[PDB]
């Protein structure tokens, strides 16, 4: 008789300790299958920056009228 | 036109095997001094006629670094010499 | 002397940041151009016959691993003519590149570039200066990754740890077991380059630390397996217990921080549903191990400290940044949830 | 001199101990269950979290 | 690494002897300036792997 | 190259048991040209001629394997119950390695030629069985 | 007696009030630019 | 992940900061604890209880760094959630909403032994 | 673990922070206070389950398995001090501190949360082991001994990361094993049989097959002080239970490849036994007893559905007490005649009468007379293979009859006479000699009252 309530629990906290730390992983994963779902195959479109390659800077391009008529 | 493929036959003066090989080690070095202008007129054919007008500062430079890297090469063929009086690449000591 | 050894000694590392501070192939030319040059001097500053005879096998290996470079360029020079440092336009210029340019990290062909070099130079004071070579050419790999055949940079990659882990289990001299298992730690990085690039900076930046504090721990005499001997009783009996943290750190045992990137890089490796490419090379690098063990079966177990000479002297050489090495070098695989999120 | 070497090492007990207990007070997600498990309408299981 | 230092402060250490149509010191073009400067107003926001196909 | 294996994997399947070992032998043929031929014959230098035929010589002594490697295979492919299968393709390896077994004489080195290329042979065309692929990517 | 150098002792005792003050000043201060931005 | 060439950029204000008493800043810096030990053992102290100067700027030096390195850990994974939601939120094709189905539906193996 | 890994830990700095031959005391002393504080929070209840705190543990709910892991480092620092007292103080606080360091991974592995958790614990161990065997032996074959027992352990394990990483991306993510409610089934196909085969394999090589134990009379034959590891390797071998944590679950429905598992572990049984009666060296006639009675668990893990984890959580502690205390005996009687050849003892049992009832009740369990922990272990795996198939009787009764003559023989040689020679060999067999080698009979028969607490769900 005393040695339950001078020491440990009963079904109130370890039990619903599993509802706690089990809503901890139905967050975590349920998104490592969606960072897979995205990173590994983005693909073909490259559409968010991380596969992102850099080509040219159109910035630094000339529009003065160069001579030459027929360029 | 042919005027590239003679001369890209001509970078074949690499040939690795007379790269290094053999004795004579200056007969080496010669090739590696005359692996330019394969690369120095290579790249002034294609500047030229396609008028870049400021990538031909490139060949001019080109030679620069080639004339102090190979006077580099040159410094220690003399110490290879100093030490026996001949380069003979047939010289192996420190084994691998 | 004094005043002009900084001054080749500070324009070896102004060499690579122009490599790295480039958009443009002329100015990555001339980059590891001028380490070529300023690399020569310091591997002959006693003037021995054999260094005069090393640093000459050096040269012209890595005067033609130039050349093929600037070849490289003038090809997609041809190719529409943009310079910029990026996909090389041409698979004939790509394959021309990529094993050029593997002479100068030295991969599995291309061989004895790495062991014909560092041993018996009489400088093994440093030579820790070879970690800027194996630097300058993988910040050149990080942008021409996207242009590859992705055939050839493996078998470069799966011969590296098949062959330099076979080709030091001969040897005594702990320059070239420094020297091996240099390949092997370059062929774990480049298999990896063309899946995700980066969580391969992991593995290099581990790898100039594991290395550098390697030969730091070497400058007291040693120069040989039989001398790795005879300073347990005689120099310090806490070096052979810190000789022994190191190599079995760096062998990959997960108590250890060696193991920190193989771990991380078969997530990287696999998720890629490429699994008979890691068992070979995880299974490669065990007998990778049969160096360290054997080598601390030397210093750990008493092995014969004769010829009786005393050194009643203290010790006063420079073991600069040593007291920081083997604390991040051992204790980091807890405290590493992201590094791969600094670094990225 | 007073033995620190000596049994205050094992008063690391209630030091542990008393890390032992943050967690559970950050994991305090549901009184909402069914299987006594109740949290219904009483001070008992809301009492020692 | 690319660092690329000269993107955060403003000097050009090269980028100008680049590409066929940037400058000209005299305003002289290529014989293919016309495509260059059409080629590289196609591909500029875009990333470069939806840009080969 | 690969299309080499694209009339290796492709047509034949065990049947037509001559054209199997004509080009299963060109793969295992052109191997013995390969790096180690390379590498002794620069190693030694061999001489005016004699020494090039016996450097080349055992590069001839290796040729041999992939003349069998599919014969042992197409043979046994249809005869007992005609499909391929891992324990079918299973046979080539022992008797296919025992070439490297017959020369250079065994009790040491034959039956681990025949052990361990047994290991190797069946994984192959298990390779595909699956789907299995080395050089991937996402 | 005690013969230390007495000139670097003190430098490594005043670097980290130096540095203790920098950053608890930088902590507190960005204590507060969360909610000043959030 | 635009703004290049940061330590760390303009835009992590709103993160929370990681804030001290994490068990990581007590490690980082534990470890420079017992390095700094190590500094007395390699050179026969022979104290192992030596000068507390060097034995202080240790404890100092690792904190502050690993404080200052740790504010753009908790940023890039900030800025990496950020950006994949996004993707989630546009394209809804790529994205299907899953029908849910209890045990009523499936018919397993089933394979006893 | 609330803090049980870190009072621990604080067990660490007492050691070398004391004074001079004051070591021994003050480790053995506060060592044996954690063995209430072991037993306080744990032995709870009970019905479907105890998740304890968070990540760190599952609080090794329905194994216990724990508390013998707790006796160990108070019960080998007595055992060690026979010859060990000729070393420098700066190794002797050496050797008690990667002692502890070793029981500091074994108390976050059994528990453990996860499987990749379990792994790098699984492996942060055999670095404090290969210390203990290549410093602090006696004579060579020290050092290939030392390369044996890596390159077995270390060439399995490494295919676990392979498959162990591929379950964490495949199907959700590994990190519990109460997230492992949604499990898919295995079925036969050619890459499922290697799925199965790697997980599999690396936990073969400790728990030993009759193939691949060429490890386990090398480790042991040539061994520390006074078994000073060798308690440690005994524990660890059966701690590596994990096949327990995965094949219950994680390819459930694959027993059609167990079979090679099944025949070569029960063939093996009766001979790997047999093989041991001829030997000259005592420590390896022990060494081949835990060959064979530890791999009828295998074919007992192998076979589901219990009645048998009745029994293989029985035979875990079974020989846990009983393999430790036989080293024990062999561990003393070493340091008196300085052989371990079992012709050199004669003349025995006149010399020393009262560890006469520490030899015979040592191998009276393993002859086991029922009322014991250990035929009440071997009962329900003989009661549960009888359910596979009848014959398996002949092989596993076999095996009873040849041990039976097996366990008198190393009993019979000590009853002797006339001792020939030895001036030597005075010693009474002191006050530490019989208090090491009790606590090991007092907890193996008291827990033959109430064996309750030692069984698995079931
Ligand atoms: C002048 C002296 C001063 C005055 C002295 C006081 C007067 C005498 C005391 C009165 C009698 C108490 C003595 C206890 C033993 C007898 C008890 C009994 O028969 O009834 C059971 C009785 C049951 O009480 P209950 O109210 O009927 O039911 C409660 C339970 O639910 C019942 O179910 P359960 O949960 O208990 O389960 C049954 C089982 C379960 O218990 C166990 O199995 C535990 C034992 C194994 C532990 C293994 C785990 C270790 C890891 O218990 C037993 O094992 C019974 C075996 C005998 C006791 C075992 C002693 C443990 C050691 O008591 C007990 O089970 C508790 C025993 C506690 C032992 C106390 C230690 C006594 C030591 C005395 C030494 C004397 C030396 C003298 C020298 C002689 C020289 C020749
Ligand atoms: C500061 C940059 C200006 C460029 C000047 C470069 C050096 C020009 C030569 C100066 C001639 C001075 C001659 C008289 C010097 C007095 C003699 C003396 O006490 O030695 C001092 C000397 C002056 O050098 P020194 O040329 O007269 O003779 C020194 C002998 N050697 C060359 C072998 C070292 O100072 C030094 O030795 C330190 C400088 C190292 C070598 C110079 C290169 C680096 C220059 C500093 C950066
Ligand atoms: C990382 C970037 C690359 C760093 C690698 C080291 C390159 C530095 C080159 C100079 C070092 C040197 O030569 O010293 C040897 C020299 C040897 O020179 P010496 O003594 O043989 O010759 C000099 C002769 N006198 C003295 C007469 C002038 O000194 C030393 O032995 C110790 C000095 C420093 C050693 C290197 C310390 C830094 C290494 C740790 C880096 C940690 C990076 C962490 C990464 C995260
Ligand atoms: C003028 C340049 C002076 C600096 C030159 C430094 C010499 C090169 C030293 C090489 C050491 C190897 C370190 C490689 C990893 C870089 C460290 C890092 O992650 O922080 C970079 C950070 C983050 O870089 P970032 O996120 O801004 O973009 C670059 C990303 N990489 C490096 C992958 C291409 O940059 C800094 O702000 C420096 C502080
Ligand atoms: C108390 C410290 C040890 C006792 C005083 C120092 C005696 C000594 O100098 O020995 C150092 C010893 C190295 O061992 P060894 O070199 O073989 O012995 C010969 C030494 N001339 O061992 C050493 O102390 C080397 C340093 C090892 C790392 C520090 C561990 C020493 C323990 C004190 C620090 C405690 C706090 C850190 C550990 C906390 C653990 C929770
Ligand atoms: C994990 C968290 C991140 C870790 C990174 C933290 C940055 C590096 C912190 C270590 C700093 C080391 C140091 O402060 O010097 C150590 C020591 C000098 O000790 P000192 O106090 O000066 O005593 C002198 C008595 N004669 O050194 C010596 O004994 C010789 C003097 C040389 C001084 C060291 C110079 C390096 C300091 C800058 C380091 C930056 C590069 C980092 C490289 C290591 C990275 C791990
Ligand atoms: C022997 C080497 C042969 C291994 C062949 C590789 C097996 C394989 O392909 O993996 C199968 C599978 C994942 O592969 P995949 O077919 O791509 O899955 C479909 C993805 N949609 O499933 C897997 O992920 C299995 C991966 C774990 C198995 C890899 C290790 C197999 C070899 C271990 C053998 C046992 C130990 C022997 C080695 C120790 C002695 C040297």
């Amino acid at each position: 008789r005393w040695i339950a309530r001078t020491f440990f629990d009963g079904p109130e906290k370890n039990y619903e300790r599993t509802m706690a730390i089990l809503q901890i992983e139905a967050e975590k994963a349920e998104l490592r299958l969606k960072e897979l779902e995205v990173r590994r195959l983005m693909r073909a479109r490259g559409d968010g920056p991380w596969f992102h390659y850099p080509t040219i800077d159109k910035e630094l391009i000339d529009h003065s009228p160069k001579a030459t008529p027929d360029n | 036109s042919m005027v590239y493929m003679n001369i890209m036959m001509a970078f074949t003066v690499s040939l690795v095997g007379l790269l290094m090989y053999r004795s004579h080690l200056m007969s080496s070095l010669l090739c590696l001094e005359g692996m330019m202008l394969s690369l120095f007129v290579m790249a002034a054919l294609t500047i030229l006629n396609s008028h870049f007008t400021l990538a031909s500062m490139m060949p001019i430079i080109l030679l620069v670094f080639a004339a102090c890297e190979a006077a580099l090469g040159l410094s220690l063929l003399v110490m290879v010499s100093n030490t026996y009086g001949t380069d003979y690449v047939q010289n192996l000591n420190l084994l691998q | 002397n004094p005043i002009i050894f900084i001054i080749i000694l500070l324009t070896i590392m102004l060499g690579t940041i122009i490599v790295m501070i480039s958009s443009h192939w002329l100015l990555v030319w001339i980059g590891f151009e001028m380490n070529m040059l300023a690399i020569i001097p310091i591997m002959m500053k006693n003037h021995n016959p054999r260094a005069t005879e090393a640093s000459t096998k050096y040269f012209l290996t890595q005067s033609t691993a130039s050349m093929l470079l600037m070849m490289a360029v003038i090809i997609n020079l041809m190719f529409s003519g943009q310079w910029t440092v990026m996909k090389l336009f041409n698979p004939m210029a790509s394959m021309l590149m990529t094993m050029a340019l593997a002479m100068k990290l030295g991969m599995a062909p291309f061989h004895f570039w790495v062991p014909e070099v560092t041993q018996g130079i009489p400088l093994s004071s440093g030579l820790i200066l070879l970690t800027w070579q194996k630097l300058a050419p993988m910040s050149v790999l990080y942008q021409i990754f996207p242009s590859i055949n992705l055939n050839l940079i493996l078998t470069l990659s799966v011969l590296s740890i098949l062959i330099g882990g076979w080709g030091g289990l001969n040897q005594t001299q702990l320059r070239k077991i420094m020297a091996y298992s240099s390949i092997a730690h370059m062929g774990w990085m480049t298999a990896v380059l063309p899946y995700n690039p980066t969580m391969t900076l992991l593995n290099l930046i581990i790898y100039i630390i594991m290395t550098s504090t390697m030969f730091t721990m070497f400058m007291a005499n040693s120069t040989t397996t039989t001398l790795s001997l005879s300073h347990t009783w005689n120099k310090t009996p806490i070096m052979t217990v810190l000789i022994l943290a190191t190599l079995l750190s760096m062998g990959g045992l997960p108590p250890l921080s060696g193991f920190m990137p193989k771990w991380m890089i078969i997530q990287e490796m696999t998720k890629n549903n490429s699994i008979i490419l890691p068992t070979f090379m995880a299974i490669t690098a065990l007998l990778n191990l049969y160096f360290y063990m054997r080598l601390t079966y030397s210093t750990t177990l008493t092995m014969f400290p004769s010829t009786n000479n005393m050194k009643m002297k203290w010790q006063f050489p420079l073991m600069k940044k040593m007291t920081f090495l083997p604390t991040m070098v051992v204790l980091s695989t807890m405290m590493l949830p992201l590094t791969p999120m600094l670094s990225v | 001199r007073d033995h620190w070497v000596h049994v205050l090492v094992p008063m690391g007990f209630v030091f542990g101990y008393y890390l032992d207990r943050k967690n559970d007070e950050k994991l305090t997600a549901f009184r909402n269950k069914s299987l006594l498990y109740k949290r219904e309408l009483k001070p008992n299981e809301e009492v020692t979290w | 690494p690319f660092f690329d230092v000269q993107k955060r402060l403003g000097v050009d250490l090269d980028r100008w002897m680049t590409i066929q149509s940037a400058e000209q010191p005299h305003k002289i073009p290529s014989r293919c300036h016309a495509f260059e400067k059409e080629w590289i107003e196609c591909a500029h926001g875009i990333g470069s792997i939806r840009a080969e196909k | 190259a690969k299309t080499v294996l694209r009339q290796y994997w492709d047509i034949p399947e065990g049947t037509e048991c001559h054209r199997k070992t004509y080009a299963t032998t060109s793969i295992g043929g052109a191997a013995g040209l390969v790096v180690s031929a390379y590498s002794v014959a620069l190693k030694t230098p061999t001489s005016f001629l004699e020494g090039v035929a016996r450097t080349g010589r055992y590069t001839f002594t290796a040729a041999a394997i992939g003349a069998i490697f599919g014969l042992t295979s197409c043979i046994s492919a249809q005869v007992r119950e005609k499909p391929d299968d891992p324990l079918n393709y299973l046979i080539g390896g022992c008797a296919g390695g025992l070439i490297l077994g017959a020369r250079t004489r065994s009790y040491g080195i034959g039956a681990a030629a025949c052990a361990y290329m047994g290991l190797t042979a069946a994984l192959v065309k298990m390779g595909q069985l699956e789907g299995w692929q080395v050089f991937a990517e996402p | 007696h005690g013969s230390p150098n007495w000139l670097k002792v003190g430098l490594t005792l005043g670097t980290s009030v130096f540095l203790w003050i920098y950053l608890i000043k930088q902590h507190n201060e960005d204590v507060l630019e969360y909610k000043r931005r959030n | 992940g635009r703004a290049t060439f940061q330590f760390l950029p303009d835009e992590a204000r709103s993160l929370p900061p990681p804030k001290l008493t994490d068990p990581r800043l007590a490690f980082v810096g534990f470890l420079g604890y017992c390095s700094g030990l190590i500094d007395n053992a390699i050179r026969r102290r022979p104290v192992l209880l030596a000068g507390l100067h060097r034995q202080l700027l240790y404890i100092t030096s690792f904190v502050f760094v690993g404080y200052y390195l740790l504010k753009r850990q908790d940023y890039m994974y900030a800025v990496r959630d950020h950006d994949m939601f996004s993707y989630i939120k546009s394209h809804p094709e790529d994205f299907p909403e899953k029908d849910k189905k209890t045990y009523g539906e499936v018919f397993e193996e089933f394979h006893p032994v | 673990m609330l803090k049980y890994i870190i009072p621990t830990i604080m067990l660490m700095p007492l050691t070398w922070l004391s004074k001079n031959n004051m070591i021994w005391v003050n480790s053995t002393a506060h060592s044996l206070l954690i063995s209430f504080t072991s037993l306080l929070l744990m032995n709870q209840f009970g019905d479907n389950s105890l998740n304890f705190s968070l990540l760190f543990f599952s609080d090794s709910l329905s194994t216990p398995l724990l508390i013998l892991t707790m006796w160990l480092l108070p019960l080998m620092l007595m055992a060690s001090q026979h010859h060990l007292s000729k070393e420098n103080l700066t190794r002797k606080k050496l050797f008690i501190t990667m002692l502890i360091s070793l029981q500091l991974f074994l108390i976050m592995t059994f528990t453990a949360m996860e499987l990749i958790l379990f792994y790098i614990l699984f492996e942060a161990t055999l670095v404090p082991t290969l210390i203990i065997i290549t410093r602090w032996g006696n004579q060579t074959e020290r050092l290939n001994a030392g390369l044996y027992f890596l390159f077995y352990t270390l060439a399995g394990s490494l295919p676990l990361l392979v498959a162990l990483i591929y379950i964490q991306n495949t199907v959700g993510s590994l990190n519990f094993l109460m997230l492992q409610y949604w499990v898919q089934p295995v079925h036969n196909s050619w890459s499922n049989v290697f799925m199965w085969l790697a997980c599999m394999m690396a936990f073969m090589v400790k728990m030993p097959l009759y193939g691949l134990h060429l490890w386990l009379p090398k480790a042991h034959v040539e061994a520390p002080i006074a078994g000073s590891m060798v308690l440690a390797a005994v524990l660890l071998k059966l701690g590596g239970y994990g096949m327990l944590r995965i094949t219950l679950i994680l390819n459930p429905m694959t027993d059609f490849m167990a079979y090679p598992f099944i025949m070569l572990s029960l063939w093996g049984m009766i001979m790997t036994s047999s093989i041991c009666l001829r030997q000259t060296d005592l420590k390896s006639l022990i060494a081949y007893s835990s060959v064979s009675h530890m791999a009828l668990v295998i074919v007992a893990i192998l076979i589901q559905t219990p009645w048998s984890y009745m029994g293989a959580t029985a035979l875990m502690i079974a020989h846990g007490l009983t393999s430790s205390m036989l080293f024990c005996l062999a561990n003393s009687n070493y340091e008196r005649i300085h052989s371990r050849t079992m012709i050199l003892a004669r003349g025995l049992q006149t010399l020393l009468p009262l560890m006469a009832t520490w030899w015979l009740l040592a191998s009276l369990t393993n002859l086991a007379l029922p009322p014991t922990i250990n035929l009440i272990g071997e009962l329900f795996v003989v009661m549960s293979t009888f359910s596979w198939s009848n014959i398996t009787i002949i092989l596993m009764g076999v095996n009873m009859v040849i041990t039976a003559l097996y366990s008198l023989y190393m009993l019979i040689m000590t009853q002797r006479g006339k001792y020939t020679y030895h001036i030597n060999n005075i010693s009474p067999s002191f006050t530490r000699e019989n208090a090491l080698m009790s606590l090991h009979i007092l907890p193996l028969l008291l827990l033959t009252l109430n064996p309750k607490i030692i069984l698995g769900p079931l």
